[PDB]
């Protein structure tokens, strides 16, 4: 499916796990910022790429990126 | 496919492993590759090969009794209405083929009527069928060049001959209308196993099957 | 034929190549391309 | 150690000096590989035997007297046409060459048919093997300069050695290249 | 998992019907291929550039196969100015019976169609007469294309496909492409010329049987090995001269008298003779110049490191710039594509004012044609230069292997340069569409002359420096006491001159007010295509709005709709949108070309120079007048040869709408629709047992951008030629 | 018309003079910042039989029998140079006793 990957730019507003309907993103703990969190994708496979953590995201440039490509039946949104 | 190749060096394709008799490794597209399509191919080819042993030896006679030509006998005069002929002979070949089909289906011979295989007094051996298959082969190629020399000779085989005995220098295919392009042809056909050949020595392992419509030898490509 | 003895063209040349390669030559790619798209594995 | 090509003392890379008729002549370096090198002594050897037999067929019909030219021997009456002659002439020797091919895929060596040492007389000494390369390499300038002898001069090879035998200041290349524009004419 | 895809695993898991679509897009992009190293990369391009060979001479073949076989050539060769080209027979069953009769044109019996190719002038030229020479070089040109195909499938096999760097050999191939390539093609080219096409012209049969019996200058090589090359132009063709015959001809085989044929209307044989033999001398002296493994040449990397100018003018100059060729392939693919383009830009603009086929300028319909085509073959190589130079920017460029140099300081001030193309190309459309408007508007209230008529001073200066006399200004060449014209008074003035102060040809015709502005029209479209396409390939890497676009890879949809909306942010997205620039600026060439042409041909050239001032003018009488004949091809009252031309201009229309179609609206509209029409097939009687085997999906918004720039494309080509063929061909 | 063979011969005498006695020292230093030590030098270095055509060939580096560096290439290249303007020269020859002046006047 699609990639996405998190960089260290993430400072935790927990907002881009919000914006997600699919479920790809978590929170996990970490120590590189004041709000301890960072965010984390486990079911990336399950992601279509709808970029709206991206929308979501504050960061300038964003900690969080959705590439897309090697399509299938989940991340194109296919319900036949 | 045999010792005996269709040209001097050729190498067996894999599925002509030469198992069925008359094999010669001559399979240039590969029709065959399957064996129910292999066995079904050599039934046709067998009967064909009849076919043109049964018209090769009419026309044979014919021309030697003085009947006239072949391609104009269908134009002569005969007993018994030439519509009703081709419904007696569908007729009876409605049934003829019938028990051919049900028979090849039943046993795979080439039968004849109900006795499958028709074979009343018995000299059924695997030379005897190579011999039919050479006999019949040469048949079929002997019926393509009477069917030639009727369009473009057009005299009988027998005239033919008597021309090519009167002076072969002048009198063949390639002094004809048809001339070039059977020498084109034929320089073609000497030029095509040197190809299979360079292919076979630059091409030394891989698979390098011809792929084709007719054969889904593609797949594993 | 004389002066055109490579490739003799015939007179009933047109009305029997057209239709093949209208008609039986898409064909042939078509079915040969819907075997190759849908081919599993 | 051998007696070389040309000569500066060139210590060639890939000649070695085994080959026969081995003197580093490759002032490009065209066969560098091994396979393609016996592919290449076997296409040469091949084509200065033909090259000698083509040169000794055109002296021997010009001594012996022919009313055509070697060069416009391909337009002459004979007793089979040129439509009968070209579809056996292309069979057979495509056959020789088959069966050549598929000896030599493994032989690595010449033949003609089945026997490919093809000696019946003996003799095969490696002094025979750079003596054949070398005439095969004569006879191969030889009908070059046969071919460029019936382009420019437009006459056989034996009357051009009369005509340089007979005047050689005035029947050099000078004379048949800028004084003689009327060759085409009848010289 | 399928494996119609077979370069790409990915593609092949795509259960959609997307899969078909980018296998079949993503078919020859090679660096892209699953588990592809670079030698097989750069193996596979030889082998397809070879079957593109193969594919180029099998189709010129068939074009030789089917002019000796269903056209008139030879009655072409007896009158080339009465009786027409033919190109193809028209055998389709569907034709009526007024329809086979309104066909047989060019003098025949079946339904013919008319060559505009112009390829029976340029055989006529070269010699070629008889059907049986074509045969034989239709014959010949499949034997190569055959040889070609099999050498492209010999440098596949082991033992034989050579290795990374002898494709990375740029000194040897250089030197070995313009000293062969070039050279000696061009020597033989016009050997051939001097040989055949020169006495053919004098009315001498040359072939293979008697061309070593014939002599092609009557001095026979003296010439060349002594140094009196002026024999071979001593005594050249007169004016009163046939094409066909040899009435007041002479023997010589390289002049340059210069002008054109006063018989056929174009370049005399014997100058383009001599054109080829300098041209092959120079390329095969210029082909000894790269270093090779011998001790002498150039190297092209020495060369782009010593070429630094002082003080900082160009940073590090052109150094670490010979790796950045090498390995990068679009780098040569963009540069060879650029100069591609050029010189076919350059043979458009050169060929209709120099016709080098006998009786070329005699067919307008066949000029028209030719210079259309070539100039938008040229643009589209254009369009593919800038979209292959973007990729390279994009996939392979390595700043800090090139740091400080050419290229790393033209990426440094980047937006200087776009924001001054967008400057000149704003300031071009705002003053040239102000005048437009301003001529339209004036000539609309019954006063012409108050219209704002900018006379063209520095072309028609030019012009008067290069021998048209009609501006009357006193200029080098033009007056009898300037060393210009004294220099070369008696080579090739007296026929230069008059050529060019001639009218009936095409040779630098007059220029009025409205082409001046035609021109800064086409030059405002080639500013503003120039502009998009070196801003998509400044911003193919980075961006302000995005810097990673390196990592999105060169053609990707879009980023999303953050950030207030990346929509068409790729450089593959430039390309696209330059391609409708690039169709329009090309529109605009051809519109004026055929116009003037046009009214060069119908005499009244009064016409254009007072109607191309404003667009009412140019609408009403180029896109209206020469519309009648066109859209009359199949009327209800009667029908007649033009039938296919107003078919193939409303096929073009329907071919543009649907590029329409595809264009306004995007992926995701059509993705409900066809969902519901997947409920509509799997949710009915006597069809859910029929189902589908790859998933039915919108297609893609790339793929609905490349689909919907296609039909503009092929409606805009297939319309364009439809009317200009059918408004040239039927009043001549 | 001027003699071609003396023309020819004085052309190409006068090109291998100055490419032995007055272009050699100035050569083999524009190469040497070229193809040398540190610089460019082999462009390859020699795997595969398509890899060794890009090789120096084996005549160019033998030695100099010639007391200078001049070889047989540069024989070759200079001989070509006079060959060159001797044709040159024989042209502008032949097209001034042609009674055609292509000087401006
Ligand atoms: C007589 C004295 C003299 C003069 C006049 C020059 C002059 C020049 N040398 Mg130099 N040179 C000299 C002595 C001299 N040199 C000496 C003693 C040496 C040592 C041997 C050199 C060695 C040397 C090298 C090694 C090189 C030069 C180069 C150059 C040229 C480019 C200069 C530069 O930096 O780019 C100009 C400065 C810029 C900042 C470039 C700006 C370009 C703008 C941005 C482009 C604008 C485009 C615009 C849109 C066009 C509109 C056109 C319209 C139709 C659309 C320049 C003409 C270079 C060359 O060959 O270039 C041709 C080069 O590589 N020189
Ligand atoms: C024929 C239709 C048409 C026209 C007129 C334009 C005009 C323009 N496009 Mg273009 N374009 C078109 C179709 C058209 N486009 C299509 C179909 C495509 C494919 C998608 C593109 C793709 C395209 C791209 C990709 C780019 C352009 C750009 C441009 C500008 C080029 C600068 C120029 O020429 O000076 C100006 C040209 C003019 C014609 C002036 C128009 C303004 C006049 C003066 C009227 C102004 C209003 C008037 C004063 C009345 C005021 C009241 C009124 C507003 C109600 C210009 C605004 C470029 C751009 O904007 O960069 C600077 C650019 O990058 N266009
Ligand atoms: C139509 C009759 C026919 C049929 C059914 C077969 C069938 C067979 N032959 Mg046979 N063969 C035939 C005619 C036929 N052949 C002729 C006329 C010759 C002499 C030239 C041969 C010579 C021959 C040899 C030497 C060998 C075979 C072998 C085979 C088997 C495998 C080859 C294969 O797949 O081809 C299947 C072929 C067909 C289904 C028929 C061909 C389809 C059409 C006719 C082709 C289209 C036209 C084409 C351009 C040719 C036109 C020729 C033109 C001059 C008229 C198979 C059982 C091999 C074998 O024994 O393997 C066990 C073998 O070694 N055949
Ligand atoms: C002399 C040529 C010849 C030869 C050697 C064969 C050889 C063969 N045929 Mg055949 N046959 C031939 C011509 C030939 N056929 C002709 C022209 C016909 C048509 C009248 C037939 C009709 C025929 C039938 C009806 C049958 C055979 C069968 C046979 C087998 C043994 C019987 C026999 O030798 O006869 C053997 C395969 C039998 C069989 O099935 O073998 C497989 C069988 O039932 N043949
Ligand atoms: C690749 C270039 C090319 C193109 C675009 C055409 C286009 C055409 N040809 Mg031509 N043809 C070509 C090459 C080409 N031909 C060559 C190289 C030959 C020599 C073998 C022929 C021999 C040929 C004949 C004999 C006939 C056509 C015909 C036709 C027309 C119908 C298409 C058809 O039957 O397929 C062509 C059919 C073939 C079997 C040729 C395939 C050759 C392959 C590629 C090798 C069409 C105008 C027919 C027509 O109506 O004439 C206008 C017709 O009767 N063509
Ligand atoms: C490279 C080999 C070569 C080739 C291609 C030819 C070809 C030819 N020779 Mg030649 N010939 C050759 C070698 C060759 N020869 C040699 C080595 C000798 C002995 C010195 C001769 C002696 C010879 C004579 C004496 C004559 C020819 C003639 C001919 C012509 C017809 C011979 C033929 O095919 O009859 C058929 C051959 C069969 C074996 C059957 C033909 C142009 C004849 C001719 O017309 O001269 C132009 C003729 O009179 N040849
Ligand atoms: C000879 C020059 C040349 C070469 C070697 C290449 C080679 C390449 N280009 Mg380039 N390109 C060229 C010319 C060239 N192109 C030109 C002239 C253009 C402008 C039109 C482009 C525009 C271009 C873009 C925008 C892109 C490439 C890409 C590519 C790569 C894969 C493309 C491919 O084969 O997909 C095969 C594609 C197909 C089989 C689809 C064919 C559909 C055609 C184009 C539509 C034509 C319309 C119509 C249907 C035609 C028929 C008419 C109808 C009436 C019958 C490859 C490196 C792509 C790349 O690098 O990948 C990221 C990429 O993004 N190129
Ligand atoms: C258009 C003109 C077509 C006819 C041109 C003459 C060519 C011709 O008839 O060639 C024939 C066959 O040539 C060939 O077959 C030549 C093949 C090479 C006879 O040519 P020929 O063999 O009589 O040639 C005699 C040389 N002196
Ligand atoms: C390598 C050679 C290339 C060709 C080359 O350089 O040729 C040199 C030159 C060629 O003369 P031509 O210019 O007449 O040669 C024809 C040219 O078109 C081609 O070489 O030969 C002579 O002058 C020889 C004179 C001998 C005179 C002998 C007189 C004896 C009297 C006793
Ligand atoms: C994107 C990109 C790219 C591309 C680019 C392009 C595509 C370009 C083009 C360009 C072009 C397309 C250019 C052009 C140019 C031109 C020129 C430069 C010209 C000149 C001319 C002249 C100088 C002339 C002169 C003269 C003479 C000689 C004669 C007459 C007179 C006169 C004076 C006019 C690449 C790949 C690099 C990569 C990176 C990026
Ligand atoms: C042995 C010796 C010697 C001597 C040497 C000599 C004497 C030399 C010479 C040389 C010469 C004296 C020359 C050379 C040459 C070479 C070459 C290599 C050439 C080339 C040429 C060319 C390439 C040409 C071309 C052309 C043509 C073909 C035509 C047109 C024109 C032209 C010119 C372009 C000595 C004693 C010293 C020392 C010891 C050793």
């Amino acid at each position: 499916a699609h990639v996405v990957k998190i960089y260290d730019t993430c400072i935790g507003c927990t907002q881009c796990v919000r914006a997600c309907p699919l479920d790809v993103l978590e929170m996990v703990p970490w120590d590189g910022c004041k709000a301890a969190q960072m965010a984390s994708s486990p079911r990336t496979e399950d992601c279509v790429g709808c970029k709206r953590c991206e929308t979501a995201c504050p960061t300038d440039f964003l900690s969080v990126r959705v590439y897309l490509g090697n399509e299938s039946t989940r991340s194109l949104g296919l319900a036949y | 496919a045999g010792r005996e190749m269709w040209y001097p060096g050729a190498t067996p394709p894999p599925h002509l492993d030469g198992s069925m008799l008359g094999d010669y490794g001559f399979d240039p597209l590969r029709l065959g590759t399957n064996p129910d399509r292999l066995k079904w191919f050599r039934e046709a080819e067998l009967m064909n090969g009849r076919w043109a042993m049964a018209a090769v030896v009419g026309i044979l006679f014919t021309d030697l009794v003085g009947l006239p030509k072949w391609w104009e006998a269908g134009a002569q005069t005969y007993p018994i209405d030439n519509q009703t002929l081709l419904i007696i002979e569908i007729a009876v070949f409605s049934f003829l083929e019938s028990k051919r089909y049900e028979g090849y289906k039943k046993t795979g011979g080439t039968g004849f009527a109900f006795f499958f295989p028709f074979d009343p007094m018995g000299m059924r051996s695997q030379d005897k069928e190579l011999k039919e298959l050479k006999n019949g082969r040469l048949a079929m190629l002997a019926f393509l060049g009477f069917a030639s020399t009727a369009a473009v000779n057009g005299q009988g085989p027998i005239e033919s001959l008597q021309t090519h005995l009167a002076d072969p220098a002048h009198n063949n295919i390639f002094t004809s209308s048809v001339g070039k392009e059977s020498c084109v042809f034929v320089a073609v056909l000497s030029i095509l196993p040197m190809l299979i050949e360079a292919n076979k020595a630059l091409g030394k392992g891989q698979e390098s099957v011809p792929l084709f419509p007719w054969n889904e030898e593609w797949e594993k490509v | 034929a004389t002066e055109g003895y490579p490739f003799v063209p015939p007179d009933w040349a047109p009305a029997l190549f057209v239709p093949l390669t209208g008609l039986v030559l898409p064909a042939v790619g078509m079915a040969w391309a819907f075997t190759y798209i849908q081919k599993e594995r | 150690n051998r007696p070389l090509w040309l000569p500066d003392v060139i210590p060639p890379p890939h000649l070695n000096g085994t080959l026969p008729g081995d003197s580093g002549f490759d002032p490009l370096g065209l066969g560098l590989n091994e396979e393609r090198l016996k592919w290449y002594v076997e296409a040469e050897k091949m084509n200065g035997r033909w090259a000698m037999m083509a040169v000794t067929g055109i002296m021997g019909q010009e001594l012996l007297g022919v009313p055509v030219k070697w060069f416009e021997a391909g337009a002459a009456e004979y007793d089979l046409p040129v439509q009968a002659q070209v579809p056996i002439l292309f069979l057979v020797m495509g056959f020789l060459e088959t069966k050549r091919f598929q000896g030599f895929r493994e032989t690595g060596t010449s033949g003609f048919i089945n026997s490919y040492p093809f000696d019946p007389v003996g003799l095969n000494s490696p002094k025979h093997a750079v003596n054949e390369v070398k005439n095969g390499r004569l006879a191969m300038v030889a009908f070059v300069g046969f071919a460029v002898q019936a382009l420019v001069t437009r006459t056989q090879p034996i009357e051009g050695l009369q005509k340089h035998l007979a005047d050689p200041f005035g029947k050099n290349i000078t004379y048949y290249l800028t004084h003689t524009p009327e060759v085409i004419a009848g010289t | 998992t399928k494996l119609f895809p077979k370069f790409s695993q990915g593609l092949a898991q795509d259960p959609s019907t997307r899969r078909i679509w980018y296998g079949l897009a993503t078919a020859h992009d090679f660096e892209s291929h699953d588990g592809m190293t670079e030698e097989n990369l750069y193996q596979k391009i030889f082998a397809s550039h070879f079957g593109q060979l193969a594919i180029i001479f099998l189709w010129t073949s068939g074009n030789l196969f089917h002019v000796a076989w269903q056209g008139n050539f030879e009655q072409w060769v007896t009158d080339p100015i009465h009786v027409r080209p033919i190109a193809h027979a028209i055998w389709d069953p569907h034709f009526g019976q007024p329809a086979v009769e309104a066909f047989t044109r060019g003098g025949a019996s079946g339904p013919v169609n008319i060559a505009t190719s112009g390829v029976y002038q340029w055989w006529y030229t070269i010699g070629l007469r008889s059907n049986q020479e074509l045969y034989v070089s239709s014959v010949f040109l499949a034997l190569v294309s055959a040889v070609f195909l099999f050498a492209g499938w010999l440098h596949l096999q082991p033992n034989f496909q050579p290795s990374l760097s002898w494709f990375k050999d740029a000194e040897s191939r250089l030197n070995h492409h313009l000293a062969g390539l070039f050279g000696v093609s061009s020597l033989a080219w016009t050997g051939h010329l001097v040989h055949v096409a020169i006495p053919e012209s004098r009315g001498q049969h040359v072939g293979w049987d008697n061309f070593l019996s014939v002599l092609p200058h009557p001095q026979g090589l003296t010439p060349f090995w002594s140094g009196n090359w002026a024999a071979y132009a001593q005594n050249p063709d007169t004016a009163s001269h046939a094409f066909g015959t040899a009435d007041g001809s002479g023997t010589a085989i390289l002049t340059f008298l210069g002008g054109f044929h006063p018989q056929t209307q174009s370049l005399w044989l014997s100058d383009m003779a001599h054109h080829h033999l300098a041209i092959a001398v120079l390329f095969i002296v210029a082909g000894h110049m790269y270093r090779t493994n011998f001790g002498i040449g150039h190297r092209l990397e020495a060369i782009l490191e010593a070429h630094t100018p002082p003080a900082g003018g160009l940073g590090a100059g052109h150094k670490g710039l010979f790796h950045t060729v090498n390995n990068s392939l679009h780098f040569q693919l963009g540069l060879a594509l650029a100069s591609v383009g050029t010189i076919t830009s350059l043979v458009a603009q050169h060929m209709y004012s120099l016709p080098p086929y006998a009786y070329l300028a005699v067919d307008f319909t066949t000029q028209a044609s030719l210079y259309t085509h070539h100039q938008y073959i040229a643009g589209f190589i254009m369009c593919g230069a800038f979209a292959h130079g973007a990729i390279f920017f994009i996939r392979d460029y390595d700043p800090e292997q090139n740091k400080g140099n050419v290229l790393a300081r033209v990426l440094d001030h980047k937006e200087a340069i776009i924001s001054h193309l967008s400057w000149v190309s704003l300031f071009l459309g705002f003053h040239t569409l102000g005048l437009y408007v301003h001529n339209d508007v004036v000539q609309a209230f019954g006063t012409p002359e108050k219209q704002i008529l900018i006379e063209p001073v520095f072309a028609q200066w030019i012009q008067a420096a290069q021998g048209k006399s009609l501006y009357g200004f006193d200029l080098l060449l033009a007056s009898s006491s300037s060393p210009a014209y004294s220099a070369g008074q008696s080579l090739w003035l007296p026929g230069w001159l008059e050529a060019i102060n001639n009218n009936q040809n095409s040779l630098f015709l007059t220029i009025g007010p409205g082409d001046f502005l035609v021109h800064h029209a086409i030059a405002l479209g080639l500013h503003t295509t120039t502009l998009i396409l070196v801003k998509g390939a400044l911003d193919a890497r980075g961006s302000k709005l995005m810097p990673d676009k390196k990592d999105f890879g060169y053609s990707f949809p879009c980023d999303g709709p953050g950030r207030g909306g990346t929509c068409d942010i790729s450089a593959y997205d430039a390309f696209y949108l330059a391609v409708f620039w690039m169709l329009n600026t090309i529109g605009w060439v051809t519109f004026y070309w055929h116009w003037k042409h046009l009214t060069l041909w119908q005499g009244n050239v009064s016409q254009f120079d007072e109607s191309s001032t404003y667009l009412m003018g140019w609408l009403r009488d180029y896109l209206w007048l020469n519309s009648s004949q066109l859209i009359n091809g199949y009327n209800p009252f009667g029908m007649n040869s033009l039938s296919v031309w107003a078919w193939t201009f409303l096929f073009g229309h329907l071919v543009y709408a649907t590029g329409f179609m595809f264009l306004i609206s995007w992926r995701g509209y059509w993705q409900e629709l066809i969902e519901t029409l997947v409920w509509a097939h799997e949710k009915t009687p006597l069809a859910n047992l029929v189902y589908w085997k790859d998933k039915p999906v919108a297609l893609s918004i790339v793929q609905a951008r490349l689909v919907g720039l296609a039909h503009f494309s092929v409606g805009y080509i297939f319309t364009y030629a439809a009317f200009l063929i059918a408004s040239t061909a039927g009043r001549f | 018309l001027i003699a071609a063979p003396v023309a020819i011969g004085g052309s190409t005498a006068a090109l291998l003079a100055l490419g032995r006695f007055v272009f050699l020292p100035y050569q083999r230093r524009r190469t040497d910042m070229e193809v040398g030590p540190g610089r460019l030098g082999p462009k390859t270095t020699g795997d595969t039989f398509f890899d060794r055509l890009q090789k120096p060939a084996s005549f160019v580096e033998t030695k100099s029998k010639d007391p200078s560096g001049f070889g047989l290439i540069d024989v070759l290249g200079w001989g070509a140079l006079g060959h060159v303007f001797g044709y040159f020269l024989l042209a502008c020859s032949s097209l001034q006793d042609a009674g055609i002046e292509p000087f401006p006047r």
